[PDB]
This record gives structure tokens, C-alpha cells and sequence, in this order.
């Protein structure tokens, strides 16, 4: 009945930075709203109910503001055990919804780092199995946004590929990213080339990572 | 064994204000 | 302090029927009102289920999502709380927190008889994946260095294996520095699949261990 949308969606910041986030309802809420603190692995965490009461054990770092339709959370002087997901939810309906917004995660803001690219052929053993993956390798980057593109032969593949990233890495706060061409073994041997083309702000023009079949 | 919470709160205040 | 331990869950094909449970201890659990909150993979939290205490009637109230399909119920000379769930459906899988919920009374007076609600403590969650693919070992493929380089990088491509998780070290842990493991990516096929890699000097054994189907395979990685 309710919907909750929080932006951003993502946020870099620095320690000892003020974020903002916001709330939005779909109606007029009144002050009915909670906000939950969740790390990878933990349990989520109650911060703020009845819009701005902090929950007992919540630094005064944390507060909540607004009522209607909108609401926000602020983080004074960021701390390290800070970055986080956030979440807003309401709490209206006497018949409840309980609506979460989708979160806002909190990133490490560091300075921009190009991604090194690396591409990997299929191994002879795989290709035996009648399967065969393409790899391509994005290593220590920031910020996230980063774009990958399959050719082979010069075609762009659509929807046969598939992504995935690590997160902000503990030492130096980059990220790394995979993209899995997934093709069958007649394909790949009815083809030649083989690239994946990338393009990431850090960049000053896309990429090009490419290997001939044999 | 009595139990009291909030919601108890909350149905008294419910029966004063509709009655 | 407030201790929430949760079991139960698993795997369970689509169709099929599963209960959660939740064992508390540290407060007076006959005079709380409980629920669950889930989270599927790469998604956000959703609400499942609130009850409230047995002088109240022991209702339960649901998410749009799942109800006339899951009931909460309890047992306060135990302590437990469950979640019964059947008709389920891929969608449903995802991690499963138990919450001890709490409200605090309005005072405006015209809304009197109205709360504040909210989940205040939240247990470590439990595992829900509802898929009808069978234990399977995953396939360790080598990412052979290449001119790959820069500094190289070599890894091993671990494909096919359900469930999860896999567990991947390198040189049987001496190597950690430069290694980078992806999370898990279910694959259209139902089956899982991740890399792993890591950056050398230009001038190899990668150790995969499924526990579900107790497969170990090591990998060298030759270019």
C-alpha cells in the first residue's frame, strides 16, 4: 500500500563527513517511520523510530527528521564502523505493510583508480565439456561505475554474459570485477576473435582486451 | 504471570478515547 | 543481554514446505511480540510476519508477499517462535532474520490507541534457498596467464556446483596478497559459478573445497 524510496542509492564518503539521506512516502506518514543500520554479514540494527528518537546505544552521531513524506537520516563526523547499509521503514498501516526502502549504501570515498583488464580463453579442459567461458578481469578500480561489452568478431553479445564484483577492498578501498562470456563449444569454435571492451571513468578513452582463437 | 507492555498502553488509551 | 538462536531452513524444491524456528532467551519472551523480516539475494528487506502475545490472541498479521501461504506461530513454555512455510516459490529464498519487535504508545490524543512498531533486536538469520537442483561438486578450470599481464594474473574458474558456498585458497593459504574471490553467481542452469584470481610478478595450486558434495580439488594453474 505504502512504498518507500530512499536515495541515493550509493554514497562515497570520507571519515568525519556529513551524509545525507533521504526518505520518500508514497502518502503522508506522520513520524511512523523506523531507520536500520545492516552490515555484510550482521544483523540488521535499529537506529531511529518515531522518525527521530534514537534507540538506546545509538551514538548521537545518528539523527532522524521529518514527517509527512519526508524524511531523512543524517550522519555527523562519519566514523569508520559507519559505512553501512541503510534502511528506512515505515510503520503507518494498522494493518501493517511495514515497507522497507531499498537502502542506501555507505561507501569509502578515495580517489579515482583506473581498472587494469585482463582477458582469459577458455581452457582446453573446459572445452572438452562441450562449454566454454570467456573471462574478463577488472582489478582494483574505483568508483564502481564501470561498463564491459562483449564483441566477438566485431557482434556485440547481448544477454549472454554475466558480472560480478567484490567488495570495497579492505587495504586500498578499490573495487574488482568479473564478466563471464558464456558460450557453447560450436560457437566458440565457429568464431575468431574475441573481446571485451571496457569503459571506466579512470579512463581516458574504453579499453580493448582481445585474443585470437589459437 | 501478568504481563504488561506497550500495546496494553495503547488499548486502554484506544477504550478511553472511543468511550 | 537478549539471545536469539535461529535453525531450521535449507534447501527445498519449489512446491515444497519448510519451518524456521527461533529459540530466545535474556528477556520475557511471553511479553513480546515477534516476527521475521527476509532479504533474497542482491535485494533489500521485506517484511514477512509479526504475532502478538497469547493474552492478545496470538494473532498473525503477514506481508502482501506471503500471505495465506506462510503462519507464524509460538510457544512460550519454550520459548520458540516458528515460521511455517509451504507453496514455496524460487522467490522466496533469501536469508530469514527472527526479530523481537517493539512499540512505543502515541500520545496525541487523537491517536490514541495507535504505536510506533519496530524490529529492535534482530537474530544472525538463516539460509532459505528454494531451487530443484541437487548437490553437485563444482568443475575447477584454470585461468592461465597470458601476455593477461601488465604484473600477471591467473586464477581458476569454479562452474557448476550447488549449493553454496565454496571455499578457494591459493598455495594452501601461503599466497593471500593480491587474491581477489568473487561472490557466486547462479547461472541460468540453476548451478552456481565464481573465479578467483590473483596478480603475480610476471616471473601455482588453487584449493577448492565444496562441503556440500565434500569435493576437494587442487589446480595447478599452468600458462
Amino acid at each position: 500500500d505504502i512504498v518507500m524510496t530512499q536515495s541515493p542509492s550509493s554514497v562515497s564518503a570520507s571519515v568525519g563527513d556529513r551524509v545525507t539521506i533521504t526518505c520518500r512516502a508514497s502518502q503522508n506518514i506522520r513520524d511512523y517511520l523506523n531507520w536500520y543500520q545492516h552490515k555484510p554479514g550482521g544483523s540488521p540494527r535499529l537506529l531511529i523510530y518515531a522518525a527521530s528518537t534514537l534507540q538506546t546505544g545509538v551514538p548521537s552521531r545518528f539523527s532522524g527528521s521529518g514527517s509527512g513524506n519526508l524524511f531523512t537520516l543524517t550522519i555527523t563526523n562519519l566514523q569508520p564502523e559507519d559505512f553501512a547499509t541503510y534502511y528506512c521503514q515505515e510503520n503507518y498501516n494498522t494493518i501493517p505493510s511495514l515497507s522497507f526502502g531499498q537502502g542506501t549504501k555507505v561507501d569509502i570515498r578515495r580517489t579515482v583508480a583506473a581498472p587494469s583488464v585482463f582477458i582469459f580463453p577458455p581452457s582446453d579442459e573446459q572445452l572438452k565439456s562441450g562449454t566454454a567461458s570467456v573471462v574478463c578481469l577488472l582489478n582494483n578500480f574505483y568508483p564502481r561505475e564501470a561498463k564491459v561489452q562483449w564483441k566477438v568478431d566485431n557482434a556485440l553479445q547481448s544477454g549472454n554474459s554475466q558480472e560480478s564484483v567484490t567488495e570495497q577492498d579492505s587495504k586500498d578501498s578499490t573495487y574488482s570485477l568479473s564478466s563471464t562470456l558464456t558460450l557453447s563449444k560450436a560457437d566458440y569454435e565457429k568464431h575468431k576473435v574475441y573481446a571485451c571492451e571496457v569503459t571506466h571513468q579512470g579512463l581516458s578513452s574504453p579499453v580493448t582486451k582481445s585474443f585470437n582463437r589459437g | 504471570k501478568k504481563k504488561w507492555n506497550w500495546f496494553d498502553i495503547t488499548n486502554w488509551l484506544w477504550y478511553i478515547r472511543k468511550k | 543481554q537478549v539471545q536469539l538462536v535461529q535453525s531450521g531452513g535449507g534447501l527445498v524444491k519449489p512446491g515444497g514446505s519448510l519451518t524456521l524456528s527461533c529459540s530466545a532467551s535474556g528477556f520475557f519472551f511471553d511479553n513480546s511480540w515477534m516476527g521475521w523480516v527476509r532479504q533474497a539475494p542482491g535485494k533489500g528487506l521485506e517484511w514477512v510476519g509479526r504475532i502478538r502475545r497469547l493474552k492478545d490472541g496470538a494473532t498473525g498479521e503477514y506481508g502482501a508477499a506471503v500471505k495465506d501461504r506462510f503462519t507464524i506461530s509460538r510457544d512460550d513454555s519454550r520459548n520458540m517462535l516458528y515460521l511455517h512455510m509451504r507453496t514455496l516459490k524460487t522467490e522466496d529464498s533469501g536469508t530469514y532474520y527472527c526479530t523481537m519487535d517493539e512499540g512505543t504508545p502515541v500520545t496525541r490524543f487523537l491517536e490514541w490507541g495507535y504505536f510506533y512498531y519496530y524490529m529492535a533486536v534482530w537474530g544472525r538469520g538463516t539460509t532459505v534457498i528454494v531451487s530443484s537442483a541437487s548437490t553437485k561438486g563444482p568443475s575447477v578450470f584454470p585461468l592461465a596467464p597470458s601476455s593477461s599481464t601488465s604484473t600477471a594474473a591467473l586464477g581458476c574458474l569454479v562452474k557448476d556446483y550447488f549449493p553454496e558456498p565454496v571455499t578457494v585458497s591459493w598455495n594452501s593459504g601461503a599466497l593471500t596478497s593480491g587474491v581477489h574471490t568473487f561472490p557466486a553467481v547462479l547461472q541460468s542452469s540453476g548451478l552456481y559459478s565464481l573465479s578467483s584470481v590473483v596478480t603475480v610478478p610476471s616471473s601455482y595450486i588453487c584449493n577448492v573445497n565444496h562441503k556440500p558434495s565434500n569435493t576437494k580439488v587442487d589446480k595447478r594453474v599452468e600458462p
